[PDB]
């Protein structure tokens, strides 16, 4: 069993209650599968985006 | 046009914020503003500001009708070549709800400078609107305001070399599905 | 092998007080 | 100072950036407190709430000697919800080779690029992260190292190897209301 060293501030009203509450943070929890990024609509090459004729002032 | 009204206000913020982050335009023009409860720098320049509002106004009819597939804010250099693309894939399937969902995107736009390679001096930007259907309907529909016309973009305009992907954020709401990623040219 | 838990984060001399405890079976308890 | 302290010191600088960045991104704390600062010539979002900054600094002030002694397996940044249930954890694992052949000059130069490569892992990891329940907070775990023919003086290496820590994010299946 592994040693824990809870660090807390003097401001805390309740030093005694920190262990049952921090008991929650140390607990491992059921992890969601690793979602990976994938573009919904990939670079197409046959579909052309609509570009406005006008151009920016670029002051 | 329940949803589409929100997207234009949102897109306008991103387009302005995007310029500030990539230093497309000198910083003198931009003015700090609180949009979406974030501090973002919008522009306070008239020639550019109308260009922006005019571009998105032309997109709403396609968003009201969900003719829009994605909207890409492209940064162009002196040679008018693509350097970075801010892709915004959009799929459309309580009012202050979504206004909180989108806020993630602003945050991730504002932190992209650390991760994107620095761009070349005197860059200029543009918008690409990829329609859902390649049909003519959208090409005549998109030109609401006259004196500001749209065209088709050639490969020269859209093709980028040695593109890299920097994902920014993905959300999957019941009312709006959206993705934001940046394609960056390896050599600039 | 020990884990140091640091507590005290903003709400929703010596800098730190310390409590030494042990972890056994999904519960936290104080030292002997 | 010595190499060990300059390495340890740098590590924390990265960590200070990472915690601020993870707070900004995850919307743990309202964004207004954040102002952009440049660390190692990198635009890092940093905080302007002195109560929150002090908590982080003191924490790192206590981690730095544990690193100077290679006694850190990993440092975790648990985001907790209203009932102090972990919502997700950003695990930064430190791989510290016993040899430690590399000199500082190589390490000093690759510092900015390394910080940039760090931001990517954190910034590209949370893209796919869902939104956290409202009204959250965080803690920080640190786990001391479990276990341990040159006398000394291993050949010089100029690589950037094992001078970065890789974080694997864990997302709870059901984050909460």
């Amino acid at each position: 069993t592994t040693e824990v060293i809870l660090h807390y501030r003097p401001c805390e009203s309740d030093p005694t209650q920190l262990p049952k509450i921090a008991e929650k943070a140390i607990q491992d929890f059921p992890t969601r599968p690793l979602s990976r990024f994938i573009p919904w609509f990939p670079y197409d090459g046959s579909k052309l985006p609509l570009r406005p004729k006008r151009s920016p002032p670029v002051i | 046009q329940v949803v589409a009204d929100v997207l234009c206000e949102f897109l306008e913020v991103a387009v302005h914020l995007i310029l500030y982050v990539r230093e497309v335009y000198p910083v003198g023009i931009f003015q700090k503003r609180k949009k979406y409860n974030v501090p973002v720098q919008m522009s306070c320049h008239p020639e550019l500001n109308q260009y922006i509002q005019d571009t998105l106004h032309c997109v709403k009819p396609l968003l009201e009708k969900n003719d829009v597939e994605k909207v890409v804010v492209v940064i162009l250099d002196k040679e008018h070549r693509p350097v970075e693309k801010f892709v915004f894939e959009i799929t459309q399937p309580l009012l202050s709800h979504v206004e909180q969902l989108l806020r993630a995107f602003i945050l991730k736009i504002s932190v992209c400078d650390a991760v994107l390679d620095h761009n070349p001096p005197g860059c200029t930007f543009t918008v690409l609107v990829h329609t859902r259907e390649a049909a003519t309907r959208n090409m005549e529909k998109i030109q609401v305001i006259k004196d500001f016309p749209w065209i088709l973009a050639d490969e020269q305009d859209v093709h980028m070399h040695d593109p890299r992907l920097i994902p920014l954020k993905t959300m999957t709401s019941d009312i709006l599905k959206m993705q934001l990623y940046v394609e960056e040219r390896a050599h600039k | 092998s020990q884990v140091h838990i640091f507590w005290g984060a903003p709400i929703a001399a010596d800098p730190w007080k310390k409590i030494q405890l042990l972890y056994s079976q999904h519960s936290l308890y104080l030292k002997d």
